RNA sequence: CUCAGGCGGGUCAGGAAUCCGCCGUAGAGUGCAAGGGCAAAAGCCGGCCUGACUGGACCCGUAACAGAGGCGGGUCCAGC
RNA sequence: GGUACGGCGGCCAUAGCGGGGGGGCCACACCCGGUCUCAUUUCGAACCCGGAAGUUAAGCCCCCCAGCGAUCCCGGUUGUACUGCCCUCCGAGAGGGGGCGGGAAGCCGGGGACGCCGCCGGCCA
């Protein structure tokens, strides 16, 4: 600010972490809000209701649990870490006693097939009563990891070099990007005993 | 440029302070809409492969005899292995020296070709005066996204931010030379 | 030219804004600051007025003319600075008045003053010790055409009060 | 010359906002509750034009005495008629 | 997605054609007077649409206090 | 219980603008590549999808300042400017004055201020 007359922004606004527009949208409906963030290396999926002195989180997931506890060795910024957050959240709050929520993909634009809409339909597939459409969601190969098992595939088939460098994380961990599908499918049904 | 080899010596010590081109960008001022206009946009996509976007009248000016809404210039965008080329490509088809008095305060490159060289073919089908075109190449260092992205934007210090001295050590470096403009 | 007893009063209300005022003259008086402005003069002569007073531009003219040519002829040019501090923004207004009367009479502009308040500054004449009998005398020449009493102190550079000081020794 | 009353009548600075106060205002007075019987200061919000009470009722204390819709049902005392208005939350105030 | 204006740099191109970077609390804009409000918009550019609809309630203003035919506005229930 | 870690908020500049030093367990980023999802009225620039070769250069985090902006306390201007009620107080008039009750704005000098605080989680213990 150089005047007076200078209107500085909210703190959160000049953070850029806030939308309150869509924010009071929100909140007009008054039920709880399923937060969905996502980060270049872990996604974030929270619970939340409102206290006009502060919001509360009742039941908070991330994704460096999954890495432990029931075991994902996979990227954990992809489609299905995305989708088995959602599973664990949507577990955890029928477990906490919320079944219906409202999404809150922050700042991020809503494109069909995101990993935003990925956690949802994760939730969904747990049980929470999420408002939504099934357009939305993305399609059920990608949702089941095909597409990187592809891509590594024709990476694989192309020089090797180069499918090295894509996925070099994969190898020193322990994990041929082939066959992802499959570890997926192992994690949700180990979620899915475990829940169940 | 009496402080070249300092700025080596900081661009080798960190090299995430290493400048590199953001994009090039080809202007063509036709100022007119008709086949000179079509012959600037053919020529343009054979130049560099993606199609052009044509550009409308601010206001209105019946001393240059446009009207707004209607398209007058052209302009072309390129980043990447694709900008690196072009620019060698059309820094060659100039003559090989830049002004001094053409880097701005950020160090980006502002100049202008009237001649076609470096493979630009000579059919005269289309009005073929509509050769001639202004080329920018803006400069960058590798941590400007934030001043770009919307998520968490911020804004870039002075300490990151380029300068003339670092634009036109970068450009000599690259490729080409500079001259005192007499 | 109508007495200056009609606007010598400040009752009304403040009547300043040309963007709404239409047919607002021009100032008549264009002339503010006379002789040496950046001179180093040692005393300052200033005229202040007793009561909240309007002063018209005609009387402010006059002073500056008659107050001008006495210093330039006993002074000299470089030798003093004569100035006036307030400049006329008030609009004065007439009725404009075969031949209504008091009908729509809300007035045309006539002329212009300025409004002062108590123990407000008019002018102020900047000398040094020689000619301070001169700049005292053009004050009370000026003085003389205002439609108020006025009366003049002298200030040192700081700005104390020195006028008794200096005039009895 | 004779004005009638309108909604706007001499509101220039009454419906006026503080430079410094530009934009939207927290959300904690759109979203605050009440309960009848409880007296509520009536203070516009100019941004927000939706359920904004006559600006001559501005700065009274009213009492709540129900709801409708998003809106508090309030009641004011005009020299001794009372009038009733549906005030939406953000134009309202707790007292104390 | 961000304006008016300004600064430095660009072939015809100059004060003004079309561009590139930076500063820029709105100094732009709103269909229209003025006032107020509007900047991840109420402004600019796009996609779809017709709620500029049907059957009805309560309330504020014209018309403070303090009566009103007609008119305008606000908060809602149902239908599609 | 720790943490120069993050998400969602409250008051919305005493919190902003501009500067200096420090950091990369995890985490946040820059960044490598655009088959698949998504997009350019061209441009993978933004948005989106796929990750870790490198970096802490900077966003971010920790600490510091008083140049601008803002604003809190004290002292001087000052109980000054102004003002509610009464008046057989003065003044040719304008206007002022006495009694009781309120009381600035701006300016100058010395301090403060480079934000407090809430819910949850990650990593370690």
């Amino acid at each position: 600010a150089h005047g007076p007359r200078y209107r500085v922004p909210f703190r959160r606004r000049r953070e850029g972490k806030t939308n309150y527009r869509k924010r009071l949208k929100l909140l007009k409906s008054g039920k709880p809000r399923l937060v969905v963030r996502k980060s270049l290396n872990h996604h974030i999926a929270q619970i939340i209701v409102y206290d006009p002195k502060g919001d509360r989180t009742l039941v908070s997931a991330h994704t460096r649990e999954l890495i432990r506890d029931f075991g994902w060795k996979g990227h954990c910024g992809n489609t299905p870490s995305a989708y088995l957050l959602g599973l664990l959240i949507g577990y955890k709050a029928k477990q906490a006693g919320i079944e219906e929520a409202i999404l809150d993909i922050g700042l991020h634009p809503p494109v069909r097939g995101s990993s935003v809409f990925a956690v949802l339909k994760g939730a969904v597939d747990a049980g929470l009563n999420v408002p939504h459409s099934p357009e939305i969601f993305p399609d059920e190969y990608r949702i089941r990891g095909e597409h990187i098992a592809e891509y590594a595939k024709m990476l694989k088939e192309q020089d090797e070099e180069k499918f090295r460098r894509q996925f070099g994380g994969y190898l020193v961990k322990g994990l041929d990007p082939e066959k992802l599908p499959e570890h997926f499918e192992e994690v949700k049904a180990r979620i899915i005993e475990k829940f169940e | 440029i009496p402080n070249k080899e300092q700025i080596l010596a900081d661009w080798e010590a960190h090299p995430m302070r290493r400048p590199r081109i953001e994009k090039v960008t080809i202007n063509i001022g036709v100022g007119e809409s008709g086949e000179r206009l079509t012959k600037a946009e053919i020529m343009l996509q054979q130049l560099t492969g993606q199609k052009p976007i044509r550009r409308k009248a601010k206001k209105t000016n019946r001393d240059f005899g446009i009207r707004r809404g209607e398209p007058i210039a052209v302009k072309v965008t390129l980043r990447g292995p694709k900008a690196y080329e072009l620019l060698k490509r059309l820094l060659a088809a100039v003559d090989n020296r830049l002004k001094a008095s053409s880097f701005d305060e950020h160090g980006n490159v502002c100049f202008g070709i009237e001649e076609h060289i470096n493979i630009p073919g000579v059919e005269y089908d289309p009005e073929i005066g509509i050769f001639g075109m202004d080329v920018c190449v803006t400069l960058e260092r590798p941590g400007f996204r934030v001043a770009r992205r919307k998520r968490k934007r911020a804004k870039i210090p002075t300490r990151h931010k380029l300068t003339k001295e670092e634009g036109m050590v970068y450009m000599m470096e690259e490729f080409g030379v500079e001259i005192v403009e007499g | 030219l109508r007495p200056a007893k009609i606007d010598r009063y400040v009752d009304k209300p403040a009547y300043t804004r040309r963007e709404y005022i239409r047919g607002a003259p021009g100032p008549k008086i264009t002339i503010f600051d006379m002789g040496n402005p950046a001179g180093d003069f040692e005393f300052e002569v200033s005229l202040h007025t007793a009561e909240p007073v309007q002063i018209r531009q005609n009387a402010l003219e006059a002073a500056r003319q008659q107050v001008n040519r006495y210093l330039q002829k006993n002074v000299g040019r470089s030798n003093y600075h004569f100035k006036i501090r307030v400049y006329p923004f008030q609009v004065l207004r007439e009725n404009p008045m075969y031949g209504n009367g008091m009908r729509r009479p809300f007035g045309k502009p006539i002329g212009l003053a300025a409004r002062l308040k108590k123990d407000q500054k008019i002018l102020s004449i900047r000398v040094n010790r020689q000619h301070l009998k001169f700049a005292i005398e053009g004050a009370r020449r000026a003085a003389m055409k205002f439609p108020c009493k006025c009366y003049y102190r002298i200030y040192d550079k700081e700005g104390n009060d020195v006028t008794t000081k200096i005039l009895s020794q | 010359v004779q004005k009638a009353h309108s909604f706007r009548r001499k509101t220039r600075k009454k419906l006026s906002k503080h430079p410094r106060r530009r934009g939207l205002p927290p959300l904690t007075r759109f979203l605050q509750e009440f309960e009848v019987g409880q007296r509520v200061h009536i203070v516009i919000e100019p941004s927000y034009h939706k359920g904004m009470p006559d600006p001559r009722f501005h700065g009274r204390t009213g009492t709540v005495v129900g709801k409708r819709g998003e809106a508090y049902i309030v009641e004011i005392k005009d020299g001794s008629k009372v009038k009733t208005l549906f005030i939406h939350p953000v134009h309202l105030r707790p007292q104390k």
